[PDB]
């Protein structure tokens, strides 16, 4: 079968988005021993190693939606993946507000109408559990109290 | 990839000719040729050539020895007793695959000498020098000389290359294959006075020592291939273009002003072709010779084409300008995909012949509008509709037999039947516009212009070929090229319409439900005809309702029969509002003739002539009435015409009316409602009301305000109401009265316009209208009514028919002192006379035209003339008047005329095998199988016409007219 | 001698996804998507792996794929070159649509939940729109990427500017205008697979602005939403068979049941009624095989059943069933079958759009709204106008009025008084002028290289 690959986007601390930049832009293997990427069991936790020196990542949702393009000529592209993901180095803390372009800045904030989301499914989903494991339920709507 | 069947690889040839002898009609020259062979021990060396006596044969310059034997010279045995065509077909085309260089064979056997067994192991170059003559050719290249006294040149002598396909061994010794490609260098050394035209580019034109004669040298570096090599060589006029200066027009002597009209327009063929694909012309120059005589109308060879003279026209000569114009822009289509790209087996000659008439057919869209387009390919389709139901089917793409419908072999070119070949480049050209159909023509073009770089980075490389068959196409690469430039493959069109020869036959009737406001289509095949396969595709279909024009599309399997489709609303009969069209327009549409409950006006089943089909649907009387008015669609404007004849209501008659009367109609669809207006009148007697039919009109159209009966002087400047007007005539002459006589009120119109006819102040001539004027006036003859076989004399010379014989008389005569253009009324005159004498008028006597048919006339006269006698020779069961016909099948300087006769007796033959006549002896049979046999063994094309004669008088078994 | 073909009178006056985006893999068009997978709707998160090189944590070394970039790049050109030179069609197979090859550029979206978006394998073409300027014009400011095309008729609801040039991505499913920023300088493009991590570069970053529907998004339990239910469901079963490699070729039925979990299998066995019967019976003994009469549809009558396009209206129809089933008049406004409808309504002519309201997907002033708009005494009789005017001066009613005398409002502001512009153009003219307005300054806020502060 086919899976389709999963791209995401890597920043780094600029010195090390230079020294990174210069060797990815070379092509030796050398790059290949040098730069690494840990991934911890939480998912949203990482180090990212360059020259064997660590750095501290994490894996943060992006507010728009990017898309690879490739193309041989230059005038028709296909479209190879989905971008949402970013791991940069140095729950709310793993959501990022800023777009990558510069014009796309506090797009969540601004840029972005407020549809209403529920994550919250699950909370009820779990009372739901607490209720069918239980003998008598009583409820009331209240008031301040 | 390209293997040879050769055991050699040709790399260049060199063509010397002396001595063209124009008295003794002789050429004398050699040949060289730089063979490398693939193979070690090659030993003997198989070359092509008919016709010429080979003296000596040096293999790099020591003595060969060679031997010739030409199975194709009598194909069976002469003391053989068979005489069914079966066995001539298998023994022909077991003789021309003997001397095919399609497989190893060919005619002139040479053997390696014994000390260059060293050399041949270890593959090195072998040059083989023959040199040749040609005594008297029959058919190899055609020596017009006229019979005026003067020098060559004075008197208009010349020589040309003539035949189709491979008919380069005709002339000198080669490798007669369109896949043997090779370098070229050509020398001829003609007199003084004339001029040798040939393929490359002329090098130099250096002097004899006497400088009585002059040596032109060609070189062609281009690798063509030797049936690709042409000569003209004569006195001709030499035009360069004034517009693009690498062409050269040659015409004969007297005939440079008729060369610089006709070839004025011919700059912007080569923009055309060079603008849609998007390679340059190939060669690096062009040449066009017009010549007399010629064997087709148009031949195009390696950077030339050769043209008769009978195209050539003034400024003055309208409906021969698109005529002329269409033979040089498919010529220049064959110089692109005939001779650069050219043919890798016998098969894939429908990739070659399509991609010709379709570039070919871009030209007429862009040239003439699309509704001229759209009325040749409709054409073209019907012309392959009928062929393919009459006998069995075109086969484009073969697989070695493949095809045993039909009475000859379809494994080479000069087996076919002439009528199959002509068959063959239609349904090719037609393939090809199915292809573009499923893969748009921008990707088509790219295809084509993927091709034409293939071959042009060929074309400079110097490697003997291991790069020069890339020049040549397959099937197969041109289906990976439209698979690398599309993404789709086309496999299952090219199963159905190329590899399995049949066309599809619709019939089709709808039903439409009020309750859930459906239209129940029902379309059934008949797919066991001759000619008939299945389609199970998919199925445009176009339902013009109240609402407007909706295509859907239908899945027709082959246990379908009836499809539902969804209608409209009909709310635009509650508010008069107009009905949109197929195109954005809307229109005024009477609704009185139309049903309250359905709303659909019309329905057309596969609109776009997307497959090879015939289609019979059975609409109703108005809904035809309303597809003639409304349509924008030229090929549905004339199937509603050709349906309408069997509707002779009076709103038919309206709806023709109203064509005919309106201008921004397509001329062409109001010239076919002219006849179907007269057929209609025709079948509505006693119940018309006022004058005949289209006479009012033609007063109303083209006559005088002042005087109805005085027609106004010509002025053709219009070139649509001039073709409505000679035409209209034409079509009322075949009125008939109650009495099956032509009424005495149209006659009198067409004599009228005959005498009241002044051209003085047009600036086009008169003489296709005049010729028009007297094949009206031919339409107008029903058969007299002889009592007691009584003899034809002036007594009993009707009053009708002596106006229209002194008319034709006056005409013929004044065509003798004053001749026109195609001496069209003479041919027009001499089927006047043939008319009359088919009904009991004129006696029925073949000396006039035997005396028109004498080789001197024009060639239009000469084949009016002749078909005149094939006419009489059947009506009036004449042996001698066939033993006429074919001593000038045997011996007939001009072979187009020979050609052009056995035609004409395939045609209208003097009995089938059905009839029993008194020619039928066996001393008939003996002579056509003697023609078959030898006789016709110089030509390729008169042999297939033998061919043809025979099988349409005597079948495919046993004559049965025979001990 | 010339055209003789009266034209004028009967003839008055593209996108090519990659072959698994036609073909409609499961991968790349999901047959279900559950509740968190339609809360994450285009916004895939960042999965472990199971088993795989990166699925073992520690330094998982990444990789430079530049030769990889040079080496495909050089052997797609000699693929074209082979091929005759012209263009070509490369993405046929679905490692062609990978992000480690090829030029790629990435589109950022203004909007958070646009009413259509591409699935992955789709394509889209750039079109730079150019308005030339009155009389002479230089030419179109050359651009990067896309073709030109000068237009005269506005595709987007505003109108060009004299000499402005304005990208757009352009397809079958939507045409929204984008603008090329640079990217930031720290950021690289980290493709991860099971095997390790790959790095790119990316230098060209295009915002979306509102995209402007061209299909119409369906709604729920709607005619078109069922049809393209049950015909999604007979593609994957036609598929199913094509992929059995038994004669005669089976199914089995929980294949179907594990790619369509949502259906009832009632639905499922109507869609095996015809073509399939189950041979219980020992021949296959208990198997879905294809019936001996049916042809099974060939691939391009597979591929005309449904298009992809229909497939992400339904997701996008899917998606803002379960947004707004999830929250609890106003949000049902916002759903893109409502939205869809109001626009290409409004782009036929039928109505008009009120551009400022609640369907705006900023919540400010910025972006449009597409939801349907309406597309539309006794001695006073006496007074005999001279009087009338008189008494507008005495009741200190402005000269203005006094002076147009027209009476046909003169009267009416006496009446009014002692009781104290044309739609058609108007209307029409007002909406372009503001719409332009705001297309102007939006446009050069999400086209400005201008750092804008945290």
């Amino acid at each position: 079968p086919h899976e389709l690959e999963s791209q995401f986007i890597l920043r780094l601390p600029p010195e090390y988005a230079s020294t990174v930049r210069r060797a990815v832009q070379s092509g030796h293997v050398n790059l290949k021993d040098r730069l690494t990427i840990e991934l911890h069991p939480d998912g949203r936790h990482g180090i990212v190693r360059v020259d064997r020196v660590p750095l501290a990542s994490k894996l943060v949702d992006l507010p728009c939606v990017m898309e690879s393009l490739k193309t041989i000529d230059k005038k028709t592209f296909y479209k190879t993946a989905d971008i949402c993901q970013m791991l940069v180095s140095t729950e709310k803390k793993f959501i990022w507000n800023h777009g990558i372009t510069l014009p796309l800045k506090n797009v969540r904030k601004r840029r972005f109408r407020k549809t209403a989301k529920k994550d919250v499914e699950k909370e009820v989903k779990r009372l739901l559990s607490t209720d069918a494991e239980a003998v008598s339920t009583r409820w009331e709507i209240i008031a301040e109290d | 990839g390209f293997e040879s069947p050769r055991p050699y690889k040709l790399t260049h040839q060199v063509v010397c000719i002396n001595n063209i002898n124009f008295q003794r009609k002789s050429v004398v020259g050699f040949v060289e040729l730089t063979i490398f062979p693939t193979v070690a021990n090659l030993n003997r060396i198989k070359l092509n050539s008919k016709q010429c006596r080979i003296y000596r044969v040096r293999i790099n310059d020591l003595e060969a020895a060679f031997i010739y034997n030409d199975p194709t010279l009598e194909v069976c045995h002469s003391e053989s007793k068979q005489r069914n065509l079966n066995y001539f077909s298998n023994a022909y085309a077991a003789a021309v695959s003997a001397v095919d260089p399609d497989a190893g064979n060919g005619e002139l056997c040479i053997k390696v000498p014994s000390e260059l067994w060293k050399h041949v192991d270890e593959l090195k170059v072998l040059k083989i020098h023959i040199n040749f003559s040609l005594d008297q050719p029959k058919g190899g290249l055609h020596f017009v000389v006229p019979s005026v006294e003067g020098s060559m040149a004075e008197r208009g002598a010349h020589v040309f290359s003539c035949g189709y396909q491979n008919s380069t061994r005709f002339w000198f010794p080669c490798v007669d294959s369109y896949s043997e490609l090779c370098t070229w260098k050509l020398e001829f050394t003609v007199d003084a006075a004339m001029v040798a035209v040939s393929n490359g580019d002329l090098v130099e034109t250096v002097y004899t020592h006497d400088m009585r004669k002059k040596t032109f040298h060609y070189m062609l570096t281009i690798p063509t291939a030797a049936s690709n090599i042409s000569l003209a060589i004569g006195p001709f006029e030499i035009l360069v273009d004034p517009y693009m200066h690498e062409v050269t027009h040659f015409c004969l002597p007297q005939l440079l002003p008729l060369l610089k009209h006709t070839t004025s327009y011919l700059h912007e063929v080569f923009e055309f072709y060079e603008e849609i694909l998007t390679c340059r012309y190939p060669y690096s120059c062009f040449k066009t010779v017009f010549i007399d005589e010629a064997y087709v109308e148009v031949a195009a060879y390696a950077s030339m084409s050769i043209f008769s003279t009978n195209l050539l026209h003034s400024a003055m000569i309208i409906d021969e300008t698109p005529l002329t114009r269409r033979c040089l822009a498919q010529s220049l289509a064959q110089q692109f995909f005939g001779c650069f790209i050219s043919r890798m087996s016998w098969s894939d000659e429908w990739v070659l012949k399509g991609i010709s008439g379709y570039i070919y057919g871009l030209w007429m869209k862009k040239t003439f509008g699309v509704n001229e387009y759209r009325h040749w390919i409709k054409e073209e389709l019907d012309k392959i509709v009928a062929y393919e139901l009459k006998t069995g089917g075109v086969l484009l793409h073969p697989i070695f037999n493949p095809a045993s419908h039909l009475h000859f072999s379809i494994k080479h070119p000069h087996t076919l039947s002439w009528e199959y070949y002509s068959m063959f480049q239609c349904k090719a050209h037609l393939v090809m516009r199915l292809i573009e159909n499923r893969i748009s023509m921008e990707f088509m073009l790219q295809v084509f212009n993927k091709l034409l770089s293939l071959a042009s980075t060929a074309s400079s490389q110097k490697f003997q070929s291991h790069m020069w068959s890339q020049m040549l196409v397959s099937t197969s690469g041109f289906l990976k090229s439209i698979s690398n430039v599309s993404g789709k493959d086309i496999q299952p069109l090219i199963k159905q319409w190329v590899d399995q020869s049949g066309v599809v036959k619709f019939y089709g009737s709808f039903a439409f439900n009020r309750k859930r406001n459906v239209l129940e289509l029902e379309i059934k095949q008949d797919y066991t005809s001759p000619g008939t396969q299945k389609y199970v595709g998919p199925l445009k279909v176009t339902v013009q309702e109240l609402d407007g024009s909706f295509n859907h599309t239908l899945q027709i399997e082959e246990n379908s029969l009836k499809h539902d489709i969804p209608c409209h609303s009909k709310s635009r009969r509650n508010k008069k509002k107009k009905i949109p069209l197929m195109n954005g327009e809307e229109v005024d549409m009477d609704l009185s003739a139309m049903d309250a409950d359905s709303p659909l006006l019309w329905i057309r089943i596969d609109p776009d002539m997307s497959v090879l089909r015939k289609v019979e649907f059975e609409q109703a009387d108005f809904m035809w009435q309303y597809q003639l008015r409304y349509e924008r669609d030229v090929v549905a404007q004339q199937e509603s015409i050709l349906a309408l004849e069997k509707f002779p209501t009076p709103a038919s008659r309206l709806a023709l009316t109203d064509i005919l009367e309106q201008e921004q109609c397509f001329y062409r669809v109001r010239m076919s409602a002219c006849f179907c207006l007269a057929k209609i009148a025709n079948s509505m007697v006693s119940t018309w009301t006022g004058p005949p039919a289209m006479k009012s009109l033609f007063t109303r159209m083209f006559c005088c305000k002042s005087c109805p009966n005085i027609v106004k002087t010509n002025n053709f400047m219009s070139f649509q109401s001039y073709f409505l007007q000679k035409t209209m005539p034409v079509a009322m002459a075949l009125l008939r009265d109650v009495h099956n006589l032509c009424p005495k009120e149209v006659l009198t119109f067409i004599l009228d316009l005959i005498k009241y006819n002044d051209n003085r102040k047009n600036k086009f001539s008169d003489n296709y209208y005049r010729a028009e004027m007297i094949d009206a006036l031919a339409n107008s003859v029903t058969p007299a009514v002889s009592v007691n076989n009584e003899v034809r004399t002036l007594d009993n010379l009707n009053p009708d028919v002596r106006l229209i014989l002194e008319e034709i008389t006056r005409f013929l005569n004044m065509e003798k002192l004053l001749p026109s253009y195609r001496h069209t009324i003479t041919v027009s005159c001499l089927r006047a006379i043939r008319v009359l004498q088919k009904n009991g008028h004129v006696p029925s006597d073949p000396a006039l035209f035997k005396s028109y048919a004498e080789y001197g006339h024009f060639v239009d006269i000469r084949i009016a003339a002749l078909e005149a006698v094939v006419d009489y020779t059947k009506v009036d069961r004449s042996y001698e008047e066939l033993q006429w016909l074919l001593n000038m099948i045997q011996n007939d300087p001009v072979p187009y005329v020979r050609h052009k006769i056995l035609n004409m007796l395939t045609k209208n033959p003097p009995f089938t095998k059905n009839m029993e006549s008194p020619l039928c002896n066996e001393a008939l049979v003996d002579q056509l199988w003697k023609l078959m046999n030898s006789g016709t063994s110089h030509d390729w094309r008169l042999r297939c016409g033998a061919v043809d004669l025979y099988f349409t008088l005597f079948g495919l078994s046993r004559p049965s007219c025979l001990p | 001698p010339w055209n003789l073909s009266n034209d004028e009178y009967y003839y008055p006056k593209i996108i090519q996804h990659s072959i698994p985006a036609v073909e409609l893999r499961q991968p790349f068009f999901p047959t279900h998507m559950g509740p968190i997978k339609l809360r994450q709707f285009h916004r895939p998160p960042l999965k472990k792996y199971s088993f795989g090189a990166l699925s073992q944590p520690g330094p998982h070394s990444v990789q430079p794929l530049l030769k990889h970039i040079k080496k495909k790049a050089k052997m797609r050109e000699q693929e074209r070159q082979a091929s005759g030179g012209g263009e070509m069609f490369f993405m046929r197979t679905p490692q062609d649509l990978t992000g480690k090859d090829g030029d790629l550029i990435l589109a950022e979206y203004s909007e958070e939940n646009g009413p259509l978006m591409m699935q992955v394998g789709m394509a889209t073409k750039i079109k730079n729109y150019y308005k030339r300027k009155p009389g002479k014009d230089p030419g179109a400011p050359d651009c990067k990427y896309g073709e030109t095309v000068y237009c005269h008729t506005s595709p987007f609801l505003g109108s060009l500017h004299p000499g402005q040039l304005l990208q757009a991505f352009e397809n079958n499913l939507f045409r929204a205008p984008i603008y090329l920023h640079k990217m930031p300088e720290t950021d690289f493009l980290i493709i991860r697979t099971r095997q390790g991590y790959y790095i790119r570069e990316l230098v060209d970053i295009f915002v979306v602005g509102q995209q402007c529907p061209l299909f119409e998004v369906p709604g729920p339990n709607s005619k078109r939403a069922n049809t393209h239910i049950r015909d999604f469901l007979q593609v994957f079963i036609y598929r199913l068979f094509w992929k059995s490699k038994d004669r005669p070729r089976r199914i089995r039925m929980e294949d179907i049941k594990k790619a369509f979990p949502s259906h009832s299998e009632s639905s499922i066995r109507k869609r095996l009624k015809l073509c399939a019967d189950f041979k219980r019976t020992g021949m296959d003994s208990n198997w879905w095989v294809l019936k001996s009469d049916f042809r099974l549809p060939t691939e391009e009558e597979i591929r005309a059943m449904v298009s992809p396009e229909q497939c992400c209206a339904y997701y996008s129809m899917i998606a803002a069933e379960q947004r707004l089933k999830d929250a609890g008049d106003d949000e049902v406004r916002t759903a893109p079958w409502n939205t869809t409808r109001a626009f290409i309504a409004a782009m036929k002519g039928k109505c008009l759009l009120e551009v400022t309201g609640v369907a705006d997907p900023t919540g400010c002033g910025e972006g449009f709204s597409y939801v349907k708009i309406p597309n539309k005494d006794a001695d006073l009789r006496r007074l005999s106008l001279k009087n009338a005017k008189q008494l507008l001066r005495k009741f200190g009613v402005p000269e203005e009025e006094i002076k147009k005398l027209s009476r046909w409002e003169v009267i009416d502001v006496v009446r009014t008084m002692s009781t104290e512009r044309f739609s058609v153009a108007e209307h029409q003219e007002r909406y372009k002028e503001e719409c332009q307005r705001i297309f102007d300054l939006q446009n050069k806020v999400l086209s400005s290289t201008e750092v804008l502060s945290t």
